[PDB]
């Protein structure tokens, strides 16, 4: 529902890197280069960025209030 | 009978990760040190979350768990302060703890990025790591949603949970010519040469050697951003070293006993 | 239904999600639905022996 | 419900001992050192210290039960050389070993740095 | 006084001025009807981009 | 002295309900609110 905020086998903070995964993503890169880019060596550790599910954008669609 | 001579020797340093050799010593002593490399190093960490008002999208035990995971910056605190369990006070002491506030409102119509900028700390020194790269999503707010929360941190290592576990992976590894053939390859051309491997690209795998021990143990530490990596290795030297001692102590005293 | 041909923005904000595949009564407050049954087509000759 | 806690690995309870001798009947010279609340971390290297020894005949040691914190580790020498004064011995030199690293390792990082 | 569209009830006020404009036969209330709808999704639509 | 705050349904509007009385928001008026959370010392171990 939201990107962790550590990769479970490795353990490298990984939550602080969605946003920029998806700006470079979005810009020109592709997914093999933008992960390297970030700077994810491990396989272990890149199937957090690309298997991540983003659900809490639904989640946020259902505004208690206003 | 005695112990060995070892030598150490740095092959790249940065502020992110340490890859240095360790030379004449045992297998044994080696992967020792890693263990205590992944487990037992101190470290700060949110331990303590008291949620006063949680009105995001996520459960109330959701936002305590990720804050368990953001690191801290414990280069010079982490030695000073005392474990909660050994402090000789009540309530979490400054002496013995470091208070973490957070209150954040989604007021404006665009949704907020609760990140751990937001986690004013008490303290100047700990800090979660956005001192010098992006910060670490926490939770997303919409406009008339709040999170208002005050969390404490204390010290705390590895083997009791993983929020302490200072190292991303350590990257352990000896003898890269399988040269003790410790592993059998059924067909050693099919595998690709170690990033330490001396030998040329022509042979496969170096050949046998029966009088040869294990050294030059090649290490990969790679800290999280909580500790710099050689400051893990320090530490984790230390607290092994204190760890024979109170062993000695214990074994003395019941042997004088007896 | 009230969701005959409704746009995902409206289903947001009725509290309900558009991946619902729908097409199960709402009885007591719970789901049901019906299973198909199956059974011998009609007006057809079946010579059994 | 029943996991119980983390701190049960390495904190002692109150009563339990650190550190037990025990001596063996089946062979001279052999007792068994019983260790609460540690791994594989501190019987490993201990094991490795006391095979360089020349005069330990017999060094070893297991885990009961991973579930279980303890370890047992048995030590048998030559008449002449009680086990105890083996086990001091080889905590005594990988104390040493261990400082002696330390040592070079900072020097080694402090001449790396611009140098 | 209190005016209808504020502020969850956005979708159930769409529904109910359909309603109204399918039940009225009358020409005037029909189209009256639409427009207030369209603006409604309108409105709505704009809120959902900002 | 506390009257036992409801929150509305769909208002989000906080509404003031005794015992022996209508489930109802004070304004439009909806059959359906949910509670406020307690008061109590709700503390989590970030574990
Ligand atoms: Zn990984
Ligand atoms: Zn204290
Ligand atoms: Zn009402």
């Amino acid at each position: 529902m939201i990107i962790p905020v550590r990769c479970f086998t490795c353990g490298k903070i990984v939550g602080n890197k969605w946003e920029a995964y998806l700006g470079l993503l979005q810009a020109e890169y592709t997914e093999g280069d933008a992960l390297d880019a970030l700077g994810l060596k491990r396989y272990c550790c890149r199937r957090m960025l690309l298997a991540h599910v983003d659900l809490i954008e639904k989640l946020l669609n259902y505004a208690p209030l206003e | 009978p005695y112990a060995n001579q070892p030598t150490v020797r740095i092959t790249e340093l940065t502020d992110e990760n340490v890859k240095f050799i360790i030379e004449n010593t045992d297998l044994a002593v080696a992967n020792s040190i890693r263990r205590v490399f992944i487990a037992e190093v101190p470290i700060i960490a949110i331990d303590w979350v008291q949620i006063d008002a949680n009105s995001s999208v996520l459960h109330d035990e959701f936002i305590a768990h990720r804050l368990g995971l953001i690191p801290l910056t414990s280069d010079d605190i982490v030695d000073k302060l005392q474990y909660s369990r050994d402090c000789t006070c009540e309530e979490f002491c400054p002496e013995c703890s470091v208070e973490f506030t957070l209150d954040v409102r989604c007021n404006e119509d665009q949704t907020r990025h609760v990140t751990s900028r937001d986690l004013i700390s008490n303290s100047p020194r700990v800090i979660p790591v956005t001192s010098r790269q992006d910060d670490i999503l926490i939770v997303k707010l919409r406009k008339g949603q709040e999170l208002r929360l005050r969390a404490y941190a204390k010290k705390g290592f590895g083997k009791e949970h993983a929020k302490w576990n200072p190292t991303a992976g350590v990257a352990f590894e000896y003898d890269p010519d399988n040269a003790l053939r410790h592993t059998v390859y059924p067909k050693p051309e099919e595998w690709p040469k170690s990033e330490y491997s001396e030998l040329d690209e022509d042979e496969s795998q170096a050949p046998y050697d029966p009088n040869g021990k294990p050294e030059r143990f090649y290490y990969n530490v790679e800290s999280c951003g909580s500790l710099r990596p050689e400051t893990i290795v320090l530490s984790a030297l230390s607290g092994l070293k204190k760890k024979l001692s109170d062993l000695q102590t214990q074994l003395s005293h019941e042997i004088q006993s007896d | 239904c009230l969701l005959n041909g409704l746009t995902d923005r409206d289903l947001c904000e009725l509290n309900e999600c558009p991946l619902d595949p729908g097409g199960y009564f709402i009885i007591n407050g719970s789901e049901k639905v019906l299973i198909a049954q199956e059974k011998m087509a009609t007006n057809t000759v079946y010579v059994f022996a | 419900m029943n996991a119980p806690p983390a701190f049960e690995s390495f904190l002692l309870f109150e009563g339990e001992k650190k550190i037990t001798i025990n001596k063996d009947t089946k062979v001279p010279n052999a007792c068994l050192f019983t260790i609460n609340k540690e791994d594989h971390t501190l019987g490993n290297i201990i094991k490795s210290q006391l095979l360089k020894d020349p005069q330990v005949l017999f060094a070893g040691y297991k885990v009961p039960h991973p579930l279980e914190h303890k370890i047992i580790i048995r030590v048998q020498t030559t008449p002449d050389y009680s086990p105890q004064e083996a086990f001091t011995n080889a905590i005594t030199d990988l104390i040493s070993e261990l400082s002696l690293l330390e040592e070079r390792f900072r020097v080694a990082i402090k001449d790396k740095q611009e140098g | 006084f209190r005016k209808a569209p504020p502020n969850y009830a956005m979708k159930k006020t769409q529904l109910l001025k359909e309603k109204a404009m399918a039940e009225d036969l009358g020409d005037q209330d029909k189209a009256k009807q639409i427009q207030d709808q369209l603006n409604e999704l309108e409105e709505r639509a704009e809120a959902l981009d900002r | 002295q506390q009257p036992m705050i409801y929150i509305c349904g769909e208002c989000h509007t906080e509404n003031e309900i005794k015992s022996r009385d209508p489930i109802r928001c004070r304004e439009c008026g909806y059959r359906i609110m949910y509670k406020k959370r307690t008061k109590r010392l709700v503390v989590f171990d970030a574990r």
